[PDB]
């Protein structure tokens, strides 16, 4: 899957998602889906502004939330 | 030097602006940086040659 290897920085988003994502330790497009939204809400200093931008720009691109990866590395 | 006859300096484009030199700088690094953020300008990337 071409999309799902590509870097995280391909998620235009803000500076402090762009930490939250650093300290969240997942630099991967596909490793970053698997998570789910109270996960997403749960961690400090994430608003519903980055929610809706993450999932307008998946949308967007294709993508969406709630499937899992198999034989992922 | 885009779609004018002529090009401005960085100083006459604050002055007309009413904008700092130092902001209009971080402003165009803001934007170059921007444009540097993938996801955009691929077929900018396309139109090398080598």
């Amino acid at each position: 899957d071409p999309i799902l290897l590509r870097p995280v920085d391909d998620l235009e988003l803000t500076v402090r998602s762009a930490n939250c994502l650093k300290a969240e330790a997942i630099h991967y497009i596909g490793d970053l889906v698997q998570r789910t939204e109270v996960e997403l809400l749960k961690t400090p200093n994430l608003g519903k502004k980055s929610l809706t931008e993450i999932k307008d720009v998946l949308a967007s691109r294709g993508l969406s939330l709630g499937m899992r990866l198999e034989n992922w590395p | 030097g885009i779609d004018m006859n002529t090009d401005y300096t960085l100083e006459e484009v604050g002055k007309q602006f009413d904008v700092t030199r130092e902001r209009i700088r971080q402003i165009e690094a803001k934007a170059l940086r921007k444009l540097r953020h993938p996801s955009r300008s691929e077929v900018l990337r396309s139109f090398l040659d080598d």
